[PDB]
RNA sequence: AGCGGGGCCUCACGAUCCUUCUGACCUUUUGGGUUUUAAGCAGGAGGUGUCAGAAAAGUUACCACAGGGAUAACUGGCUUG
RNA sequence: CGGGCCCAUACCCGGCCGUCGCUGGCAGUCGGCAGAGCGAGAAAGAGAGUGGCGCGGACGCUACGCCGCGACGAGUAGGAG
RNA sequence: GGCCACGGCGUCCCCCGCGAGCGCACGGGGUCGGCGGCGAUGUCGGCUACCCACCCGACCCGUCUUGAAACACGGACCAAGGAGUCUAACACGUGCGCGAGUCGGGGGCUACGAAAGCCGCCGUGGCGCAAUGAAGGUGAAGGCCGGCGGCGCCGCCGGCCGAGGUGGGAUCCCGAGGCCUUCCAGUCCGCCGAGGGCGCACCACCGGCCCGUCUCGCCCGCCGCGCCGGGGAGGUGGAGCACG
RNA sequence: CGUGAAACCGUUAAGAGGUAAACGGGUGGGGUCCGCGCAGUCCGCCCGGAGGAUUCAACCCGGCGGCCGGUCCGGCCGUGCCGGCGGGGCGGAUCUCCCGCUCCCGUCGGCGGGGGACCGCCCCCCGGCCGGCGACCGGCCGCCGCCGGGCGCAUUUCCACCG
RNA sequence: GACCCACUCCCCGGCGCCGGGGGGCCCAAGUCCUUCUGAUCGAGGCCCAGCCCGUGGACGGUGUGAGGCCGGUAGCGGCCCCCGGCGCGCCGGGCCCGGGUCUUCCCGGAGUCGGGUUGCUUGGGAAUGCAGCCCAAAGCGGGUGGUAAACUCCAUCUAAGGC
């Protein structure tokens, strides 16, 4: 996400701000000199972006660099990403939602005849 | 009485469970035990291996298994036989036998034979009575030498043969793997159905051709 | 830093009292006697400390020095004062803006020094 | 910080020695007084014998 | 810690936060999840749709051992090995490409999700599905058979 | 042109489990193969009328227990056919 | 029907207590190496450069701290601090 | 006669940028730069605590209950004891460590200490990284450029672009002009700003991909040419993918 | 027979007593105690009056400390880098001289292991720049400040009283 | 059985010699000076050896509160008794003991298996295990290969005797 978003055109050698952890990702191949500030990075990924040739900064610092965040991009991580939110929504059992239900284990035998087959009763 | 939105559990708890509740507050007097009656049986057993006989490689049984090696219980009589130790000598001078373990290929049971003909060579052999050499018995110089040694005999380590790159040859870039499976799995599934269809096909040929 | 280890004691000193609706601070070089940032004695770069002096007469000016932080037996450099009291006074306050020797606190100090022959003065 | 300086080892009479070391950089790590309160509270209870 | 609970601030409070009307009773509407059929019918139909009745065939005998298989994805391929060996492949001008073993890795099938760098690669796997063999072809490259 | 996948419209009817019939060059029947059998998948039917669907006769003046002034018999209160 | 008069915890003015809001203000205690300011209808510099004697200045800021403006204050079952 | 937030010169076109002092106060919440008495064995002060009187108010608590002071029940008085606890599971919310990984809990090696430290070819394993089908099984982007064959489509090809779009989006970016001390020009820094943009998270909508199923259809492959294997277009079912 | 509470009881002292006692708000009256109250606060500057000192400023010597040298000399450190005809430990699913095993009539060819090359990291020896010494300084010079001792001898400075 | 190779290192009944367990008795230092108290184990001091010991500063007793008053505590500290094993030579006793190849022979557990029915039991489902009754075996046989049955191939053990 962070060298989709900078790479984005308009807003080259800027500086992105996030207030949560930078994290490596594996399935990706080429890194781009990045200026990254953040809380915390993980250690493969501060190995990445350094080895890439960028910067990695602390808040204080960037308060040092640019007090009023003048040139910089602020980011954020996607807040919908936990697996709690498959389970809110409208109900289960209930027409056209597609919310996941609570079972202690996935199989044939766990919650799938009786509401969830037109052959056992109904289907919602 | 369920309330909104859970998951519905089944605790096991129906029963007198309190009666059988198996505490482990004697776990740390029970490592200690162990690890004093380990040290003592090492100190008793004075120049052997500490870790007993040695064993064998063995291949794990199930496919999700049979890509590790493993020590198993004892050498089979055919590796016995093949590596040229006898029956009742080889537990004598510290190797595990078993009569019940098969031999369905070659390359364990050279492995095997390489494995006892390594460690015979290795092992130190002490005179019974010690004012009196014999055949195979060593010398002084190591006698002298001779000491225990921690954990398994031989380790059992799975290596892996390194692959060197390669040019890729037209017919490897041309091979359709996914239709080589696929087609695997129809004759493998329509085989007896086939050859049952043959015989009755054969069998109006011969009908109307006799 | 001062900042850091104030966050570390700000709750946590051994030289705290808590009663009375009160809270006091007893480190040696802490004018006003107070807990707080400005006027402890222990976390600073440079302090000053008006104690009374062994012999019971005058006052004694400690300073903190500038090279040996972390060695505490030359961090302290010790300054006896046995002259009368608009003096004593005069030198303190030199002491401490002609130096600019942490301004922040020579009234805190001359105050001090002020009560502390006051104290040596017999009763009446 | 990455400034470390040198510490000298003090001799039996009490003067220092020639000798002196750097300082290492645990030293330097990062203070965390919560979680070592966190961490002391937890394991603390490991050496309690039980009652009922 | 108990002090933090609420138990210590329904010191005095006389039903300890249980109402007067209906008091705590013991088990007011069944031990377990009893009724799941005729008074908690709609909170099972409305939160857990199909957990009554039969569905699918019976195995008698299982075997996860048998059933055993593991899968991974192109975008996770390259990471399998050194990425020293990558840079060799890429820097090389004889065109040789790098082995991979799936199975020495601890998968089984390879399935092909995402993108692939473009650089000749030779997968050895146990199966393959029909998408990941064709982007390894497309890359350029072999899929050979192991058992 | 259109109209028609029941009755001019407002009613006329029934879940899980089990049994029965219909459908496929359908899946499994387990170390492999052939063949009966059995189990699956989809759609109908056999019915719960206490009709969101336990399998169910009385008596106690010999009686018991938990409760109810949520509920009668006696008194008191509103009303006055 | 007319003037006057009496008083509730209601209304008006004032003091004090707490809660809520302004997600308000304060690191500017920048002092002889100094020059005191950010409250006032209407955006943005006490801007920089280039040519035409006497040695003095209260309190403060446990920032989880201190300070200022307004509004608000019933409560069983129950919740939270 | 009476009143006024009227008060100099200089021309060009119209009609006809800093005076000095003082002092008074209906002026961002009280001061006196005003006074008087009484105090040693009987007086002074002590809103609270002890006793008494008077005026006003005032029914006995807990509890079920629409309704309790009740002619509803429990209660003579005092002291001590006395009731939402622990284990397991789950769900969400918060704090911490690491992070596409994480976890030694079992085992092993080294007074407090039955603690602590360590093991990595002890990570076996659990959970997560892939879903779907009853099951056999299957298992998560395309387009363009130029030609050959059976307009277009398919394959041999080579090369290139390459991992969605619309709307709303906190913040960020550019900048028509402007922020004065006599007046002119232009230089550097900073700030404000018409208008215009690259858009995080998330939301809605439209496309797309994976598995099951249905309909319409023609092409491709060969060690076994077959009741073989693979593919497309359009609907629909899923606790899926769509840079963790 | 440690300490010895409450309920309840006796006695002493005080007060009170025809709407059972008891209670909230407001006063008044009387008690037992407290203030160890009963001649009323002080703290700085200045004027005046009486007194007494080692006694002020400046100057000299010595010690310590704080800030510097636009760009003083010397050091150390880097979650800094660049150089290297340098010397190494660790790791690699990056390559390739010998030894052991087995397959052959001292041999072609296979397997395991040891040897070397390369790459990546780190420590050390040398050199050159950047930054810091405010988590991390030594000497010299300059200014300022403080302290001790002299010299200063009283229209200075300071002590205690009075109006 | 034949043909080759190899070997005089096993065990015990008694005797004599070589160095963990149970018990007993023991092993440092203030009652120093002054001063509190009914009583000290309280308080102050004991220098330039900051009273003395410390491998002993756990605990208990003693007229409150003791490292040095007593028992103890630490020590691979000491001494004195009894028992076992690991070894030693001796006397005697049992036994004169092996392996490889070829050839010839030998080779197994019954009222049990298995089948029908009944009852209990199991997660075991056209019957997992056990038991009663009836039927009741074979030897290229017999059991098992988690869906009843026939045919046909493989795989895998050798039940109804024991430590
Ligand atoms: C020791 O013997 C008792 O206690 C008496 C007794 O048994 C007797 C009556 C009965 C056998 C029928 O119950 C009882 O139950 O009396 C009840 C009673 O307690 C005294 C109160 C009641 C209620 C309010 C006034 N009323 C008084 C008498 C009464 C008379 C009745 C009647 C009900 C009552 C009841 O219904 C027909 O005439
Ligand atoms: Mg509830
Ligand atoms: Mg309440
Ligand atoms: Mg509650
Ligand atoms: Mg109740
Ligand atoms: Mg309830
Ligand atoms: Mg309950
Ligand atoms: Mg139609
Ligand atoms: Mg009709
Ligand atoms: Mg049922
Ligand atoms: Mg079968
Ligand atoms: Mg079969
Ligand atoms: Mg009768
Ligand atoms: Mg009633
Ligand atoms: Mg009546
Ligand atoms: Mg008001
Ligand atoms: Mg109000
Ligand atoms: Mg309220
Ligand atoms: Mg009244
Ligand atoms: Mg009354
Ligand atoms: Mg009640
Ligand atoms: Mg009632
Ligand atoms: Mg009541
Ligand atoms: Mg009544
Ligand atoms: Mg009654
Ligand atoms: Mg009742
Ligand atoms: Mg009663
Ligand atoms: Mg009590
Ligand atoms: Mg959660
Ligand atoms: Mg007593
Ligand atoms: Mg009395
Ligand atoms: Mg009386
Ligand atoms: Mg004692
Ligand atoms: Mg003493
Ligand atoms: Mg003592
Ligand atoms: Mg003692
Ligand atoms: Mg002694
Ligand atoms: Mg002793
Ligand atoms: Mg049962
Ligand atoms: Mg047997
Ligand atoms: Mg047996």
């Amino acid at each position: 996400r962070m060298i989709r978003k900078m790479k984005l055109p308009g807003r080259e050698n800027k500086t992105a701000v996030v207030v949560g952890t930078v994290t490596d990702d594996v399935r990706v191949q080429e890194v781009p000199k990045l200026k990254v500030c953040a809380l915390r990075v993980t250690s493969r990924a501060r190995s990445r972006i350094l080895k890439a040739g960028g910067k990695i900064l602390t808040f204080d610092q960037l308060a040092l660099d640019s007090p009023k965040g003048r040139g910089t991009v602020l980011l954020s991580g996607p807040r919908k990403g936990r697996e709690v939110y498959r389970h809110f929504g409208k109900a289960p059992g209930t027409p056209h939602s597609h919310t996941k239900p609570y079972v202690r284990s996935k199989g044939r035998k766990f919650e799938r005849a009786r509401g969830r087959r037109a052959s056992r009763g109904y289907k919602n | 009485a369920p309330s909104r939105n859970g998951m519905i559990l089944k605790p096991h708890f129906h029963k007198d469970w309190q009666r059988r509740v198996a505490t482990w507050f004697n776990q740390p007097a029970r490592k200690i035990r162990r690890r004093k009656a380990r040290q003592a049986r090492a100190r008793r057993i004075a120049p052997r291996p500490a870790a007993g006989p040695i064993r064998p490689i063995v291949r794990c049984p199930t496919v999700r298994y049979h890509t590790k090696v493993r020590a198993g219980r004892g050498f089979s009589l055919e590796e016995l036989r093949v590596a040229g130790i006898h029956k009742k000598v080889a537990r004598t001078i510290g190797i595990s036998v078993d009569p019940r373990r098969r031999n369905k290929s070659t390359e364990s049971l050279q492995a095997n034979v390489q494995r006892l003909k390594e460690y015979r060579s290795k092992l130190v052999l002490f005179p019974r009575k010690p004012s009196a050499p014999k055949k195979g018995d060593s010398s002084a110089e190591e006698l002298k030498l001779a000491t225990q040694l921690t954990g398994p005999v031989m380790p059992i380590r799975n290596v892996f043969k390194k692959e060197k790159a390669r040019v890729i040859t037209e017919e490897e870039k041309n091979f359709k793997a996914f239709a080589s499976l696929r087609m695997a799995r129809a004759n493998a599934r329509l085989f007896g159905i086939r050859a049952k269809r043959a015989k009755e096909a054969a069998e109006q040929d011969v009908e109307k051709k006799k | 830093s001062a900042h850091l280890q104030w966050m570390v004691v700000r709750n946590c000193s051994s030289f705290l009292i808590k009663r009375n609706k009160q809270t006091y601070s007893t480190e040696p070089n802490n004018l006003k006697a107070r807990n707080s940032f400005r006027y402890n004695g222990l976390i600073h770069r440079k302090t000053v400390g008006v104690e009374p002096a062994a012999d019971g007469k005058g006052v004694v000016v400690v300073m903190k020095r500038r090279s040996g932080q972390r060695k505490p037996a030359t961090s302290y450099v010790r300054t006896t004062i046995n002259k009368n009291a608009r003096a004593t006074l005069s030198s303190i306050r030199h002491m401490i803006r002609k130096n600019k020797y942490h301004p922040d606190l020579r009234m805190a100090a001359i105050r001090r020094a002020s009560a502390i022959l006051r104290s040596q003065k017999p009763v009446m | 910080a990455c400034a470390r300086p040198l510490i000298s080892v003090y001799s039996e009479k009490g003067e220092s020695s020639g000798k002196n070391v750097t300082l290492p950089a645990v030293f330097k790590a990062p203070i965390r007084p919560d979680i070592v309160n966190f961490v002391h509270t937890n394991l603390r209870k490991n050496n309690r014998q039980p009652y009922a | 810690p108990s002090r933090l609970r609420k138990t210590r601030k329904l010191r005095g409070h006389v039903s300890h936060g249980h109402g007067r009307i209906g008091k705590h009773r013991k088990h007011p509407g069944g031990r377990g999840n009893a009724g799941g059929m005729h008074h908690h019918r709609i909170n099972f139909d409305k939160y857990h749709p199909g957990y009554f009745g039969k569905v699918g065939m019976r195995h008698y005998h299982l075997k996860r051992n048998q059933s055993f298989c593991p899968t991974v994805n192109l975008d996770k391929l390259w990471t399998l090995v050194s990425e020293q060996t990558r840079v060799n492949a890429a820097k090389n001008k004889t065109g040789a490409a790098p082995i991979i073993d799936v199975v020495r890795s601890g998968y089984y099938k390879v399935l092909g999700k995402g993108k692939l760098p473009k650089q000749p690669v030779i997968v050895k796997a146990k199966f393959f599905s029909r998408r990941a063999e064709e982007k390894i072809k497309g890359v350029g490259g072999a899929c050979v058979l192991v058992a």
